[PDB]
């Protein structure tokens, strides 16, 4: 009844004030969290600790795949440490972080710890593929920035880039009026 | 103006190798050594424990051999390139290019990475056509940062005016003797230059007193006196002076020939710059930065042929 | 190095932020702080310390050639380390962005407000010396054309003092003491620009609509292409003053000039200036890109009128991707399965009565959709 | 048993397993086990680490749940290599100081006959080191 009031488009606390599209976006996401069908009472208790229940999640997810890393800590990849969290919240339905609060909070717990721990998060390898997913661009704009080298380095599927390089490129060359750092702050 | 099939200059600035010494307490000197590992051999060079600091030593001559071409078969190409040096020095002057070369000596730009993690380092110059009381720069990291800090030294006039007279006179000489004093921490990373091997780290070395010692490259040293080039479009970092000026970090040419501002495209406008310099209206900043770069490539030397 | 945050403001320019730090914390001018700042990045082994400017003119991240990614990477370190409570510096910078306008105008962005690249001032920044004494810092609106008057005192912005010399805060500090005279600057009433700069600031001022800061600045580029001249503050107020029948008054006259100058008429030949110059300015939010929705509401009630005149106006596959906000691969996909009906990409086999019905069926969004101008 | 690494940084992956064996010899404080690298190639360690004399301990259960696990010679620690690296040649002077340091010198030509390294750390402190292992 908290959910059916909230999925109607109406207010129920502590569940947030969002548009009609962006309340459906939480539902397909939360089903992948349990890896089952939707659970409604654990939906309510999860957002009584928002965002520190989501802060409770990302602490679990980076500390696991560092233990269960198969390659060395310099050969780690972004899809191998955080391929589940970062690639599961990009377009819900769009990159509007003012309403997609999942990625817009995820950016906060990625930017802050970048150069903590010898720059572990800021040195994650990336393809030319997943560089286009984060920037919201195409492969041709990556291939244009390797010629003139605004973007420091072609094989698209060979891991040539670093995450703190792609993260700081978004903040100076690829924002928008919705997908920018200045709504969640 | 088409380029001949025989053109060449000599360099007007001639560095030497860099010699690494170690000053123990009791004030005595011993040349620095390094290791060699095999199991593909990698050499490691670090300061010994009881050392106090580190000297460095080389010598630069502003020979001023850029006044006329070294070899040039066509006499029209020779008579033009003589008139630019006599017009650059009359209308602009060597004061801007003498200061930028001399800052790279008078701070440790020729000490490439060994500057990093130091407490203080000092430079002492021994100029040759000179009276006495050697010019010394003290505590460069804090005292000297901006150019003005160099000009507040008690004799900064008297040493730019050597390099100008060395470039102005048809037999100008101006030998300098540079000596540095790096106050490192204990057991410090020191990086010398290193040989080219066809393909893991083998240093360029010499022999100082029957022992091996790492030496900064003679060519390695002049590549840091010539980090002057910040006249390219949307310039941020100053570059090593060269034709179609490269940047070896991000492996790209700024001043690529499609920009129109490499060296060979400015040599073909050499007659064009003679009418601008021979007016009375002072030319724009865009068109003297083309002349500062044009003189820094005759000081660099090289061969300028075609066909 | 260890510093202090001053009083933080929500309209301070970035160039004013490196003067309110450099004065307070014992540096001689702005040049001394920048030189000290570049060295600091060398000690903590930042990659683009060698690109960090010692000029306060090129401090903004669009002045970098390749190092704009390393300039905000230089900016993402100082707010975490060299202060006590972290200051807001990324919220003051003028970053580039890829948001292309109509027809091909690029854009820059300062936080959550996107500006036309063609409206940036670069010669000499006008200022108000009354804000330079009471506020004492530089409002970020001073970096742009279109903003001619100070909206907080109703007084004009100065560009040349009494001795024939100019004034700029990036070279003459934040006090207001000029160069040649070192005096207080002698000042230089209207309403037509006064209410625009109150609207350009981000407050509510009529008859200019309640658009966001990204969309209040997307119209000033659009109107200068209409008059094809320098910006008249008088007519830009009076254009919106009779919405919608002032905005329609050009529209019904746009067709009458282009009907006389009927099946080989095109949408580029009959409604080409109003439509192609209004798609993204800056984006496709029809709640706040009011130009398209009112023209669509004009052309929804004109679809099959005049025996379907507007339904018979021809479109390509290139200029259909401008409307539908898609790529050329999805256009050729709808030719194989035949949802859109008539390969040459620049072929004139597609009409406006055919495209607009497809957008109401297969190409909506949350902002580029019919659900606002109903 | 003999553990198979089936994805792979075996060198850095085999080295975490000893950290469990480093910690499990403090809860029970035994040394009754042996260490054997069968596929000791002259490049890598090989995807076979084996304990001879684990399979139910906390680290190896979650390792086994994913689709990648199956669960003479003298492998001795050689910390004489650790003093060949020249950050330790100056530690060694401050040891032997307890005098002229300038009459001590370097070696300038060394040849290390097939050592092998596995990088680890401490847990009292925040300090790293190397487990140099040869035949
Ligand atoms: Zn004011
Ligand atoms: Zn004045």
């Amino acid at each position: 009844c908290t959910v059916s009031n909230w999925l109607a488009g109406h207010e129920s606390k502590p569940l947030p004030n969002l548009p009609k599209s962006y309340r459906w976006g939480l539902v397909h996401w939360w089903m992948g969290i349990k890896d089952s069908e939707f659970d409604h009472f654990s939906f309510v208790q999860f957002f009584s600790n928002w965002p520190r229940s989501f802060h409770s999640i990302i602490e679990d997810e980076v500390e696991f795949n560092l233990e269960h890393a198969v390659v060395s800590t310099s050969e780690l990849r972004l899809k191998d440490l955080l391929g589940r969290l970062f690639f599961g919240s990009i377009r819900l339905p769009e990159r509007n972080l003012q309403h997609n609060i999942i990625l817009g909070e995820l950016l906060c717990y990625l930017e802050n710890r970048l150069w903590q721990d010898k720059g572990l998060i800021a040195n994650l390898k990336m393809n030319a593929l997943e560089a286009t997913v984060m920037l919201n661009c195409s492969l041709d704009q990556i291939a244009s920035m390797v010629e003139q080298r605004i973007l420091k380095p072609l094989d698209v599927t060979d891991y040539l880039f670093h995450f703190g390089d792609i993260f700081c490129l978004w903040l100076a060359e690829f924002q928008s009026d919705e997908f920018n750092r200045s709504f969640y702050v | 103006m088409k380029l001949p099939t025989n053109l060449a200059y000599e360099r007007s600035i001639d560095p030497s190798d860099v010699c690494f010494f170690v000053v123990w307490p009791d004030d005595r000197k011993t040349p620095l050594t390094y290791n060699s590992r095999t199991l593909h051999q990698v050499d490691f060079c670090h300061v010994p424990y009881g050392a106090s600091h580190i000297e460095c030593s080389f010598s630069v001559s502003f020979s001023s051999e850029l006044r006329q071409p070294y070899k040039c078969n066509s006499s029209k190409v020779k008579q033009t390139l003589v008139q630019l040096v006599e017009l650059y020095e009359t209308k602009i002057g060597w004061t801007e290019l003498a200061t930028r070369y001399l800052m790279n000596i008078c701070n440790g730009k020729w000490l490439w990475k060994n500057t990093r993690k130091a407490y203080c380092w000092n430079i002492v110059l021994t100029p040759w056509p000179w009276n006495g009381e050697k010019v010394g720069f003290e505590d460069i990291r804090t005292n000297y940062t901006s150019r003005q800090d160099f000009k507040n030294n008690k004799n900064w006039s008297a040493i730019v005016e050597m390099i100008k007279t060395a470039f102005s006179s048809t037999d100008g000489l101006a030998i300098f003797e540079v000596r540095a004093t790096l106050h490192l921490p204990t057991n410090a990373m020191v990086r010398p230059s290193q040989v080219f091997t066809e393909k893991s780290r083998v240093f360029q070395s010499t022999t100082i007193d029957g022992e091996r010692s790492p030496i900064l490259g003679a060519f390695k040293t002049g590549a840091a006196i010539a980090t002057i080039d910040d006249w390219y479009p949307e310039a941020t970092e100053p570059l090593r002076v060269g034709r179609f000026g490269v940047h070896r970090e991000d492996v790209t040419c700024y001043r690529h020939p499609s920009t129109g501002k490499d060296f060979f495209s400015i040599l073909q406008q050499a007659e064009h710059y003679i009418e601008v310099l021979s007016a009375n209206k002072t030319p724009a900043q865009e068109t003297i930065n083309d002349m500062h770069f044009l003189m820094a490539n005759l000081i660099k030397g090289g061969m300028f042929q075609h066909k | 190095m260890f510093l202090q945050r001053p009083k933080p403001y929500s309209d301070e320019s970035l160039e004013s932020f490196f003067i309110r730090v450099a004065n307070k914390n014992g540096y001689g001018d702005v040049h001394r702080f920048l030189e000290a700042t570049k060295r600091f990045l060398q000690d903590i082994d930042h990659n683009g310390y060698q690109t960090f400017p010692t000029d306060i003119t090129r401090i903004n991240p669009y002045s970098a050639k390749n190092s704009s990614s390393a300039r905000t990477a230089s900016f993402l370190k100082l707010a975490q380390l060299t202060f006590n409570e972290p200051p807001e510096l990324l919220g003051l910078a003028i970053n580039r962005t890829n948001m292309k306008y109509s027809p091909s105008t690029s854009a820059v962005v300062r936080g959550a407000e996107v500006f036309p690249r063609s409206l940036l001032r670069t010669h000499s920044i006008p200022c108000c010396p009354l804000c330079l004494r009471e506020n004492g810092y530089a409002s970020y609106l001073w970096h742009f054309q279109g903003y001619e008057y100070c909206h907080s005192h109703n007084v004009p912005l100065i560009t040349t003092c009494s001795c024939g010399k100019e004034f700029d805060y990036r070279v003459s500090g934040l006090k207001g003491i000029c160069c040649k005279c070192k005096e207080p600057i002698t000042l230089t009433g209207h309403e037509a620009a006064c209410t625009v700069s109150n609207w350009l600031a981000g407050h509510e001022s009529k008859p200019l609509p309640n658009l966001p800061k990204s969309y209040r600045w997307g119209l000033v580029h659009w109107w200068m292409g209409i008059k094809d001249s320098e910006f008249d503050h008088f007519s830009f107020v009076q254009f919106f003053s009779n919405w919608p029948r002032s905005f329609h008054s050009i529209i019904e006259d746009e067709v009458e000039f282009n009907l006389e100058h009927t099946s080989e008429l095109r949408l580029k030949d009959l409604l080409g200036r109003l439509f192609f110059g209004s798609i993204r300015l800056p984006e496709r939010n029809l709640q706040h890109n009011i130009i398209l929705g009112e023209l669509l509401c004009y052309l929804e009630n004109r679809l099959w009128q005049d025996k379907g005149l507007i339904a018979n106006l021809k479109m390509n596959a290139l200029e259909a991707t401008v409307m539908l906000n898609c790529s050329l691969d999805q256009i050729a996909s709808m030719v194989e399965q035949r949802i859109l009906k008539p390969l040459d990409v620049t072929d004139y086999l597609f009409h406006f009565g055919d495209i607009f019905c497809l957008w109401l069926a297969e190409f909506q969004s949350d902002e580029f959709n019919r659900s606002f101008y109903v | 048993k003999t553990i198979t690494f089936l994805p792979c940084n075996n060198e850095s992956l085999a080295a975490k397993c000893l950290r469990v064996l480093h910690g499990f010899n403090y809860q029970y404080e035994t040394r009754n086990i042996g260490v054997s690298f069968p596929l000791w190639c002259d490049a890598t360690v090989g995807k076979k680490i084996s304990f001879v004399s684990l399979l139910k301990q906390h680290y190896f259960v979650q390792m086994e749940q994913l689709q990648y696990f199956h669960i003479y010679v003298s492998f001795r620690r050689c910390q004489s290599i650790d003093k060949l690296t020249a950050a330790g040649l100056a530690r060694k002077i401050r040891r032997l100081e307890k005098f002229d340091p300038s009459s001590f010198a370097q070696k300038e030509h060394t040849a290390i006959a097939h050592y092998h390294s596995l990088g680890e750390s401490s847990k009292q402190t925040n300090r790293n080191f190397r487990l140099n292992i040869r035949m």
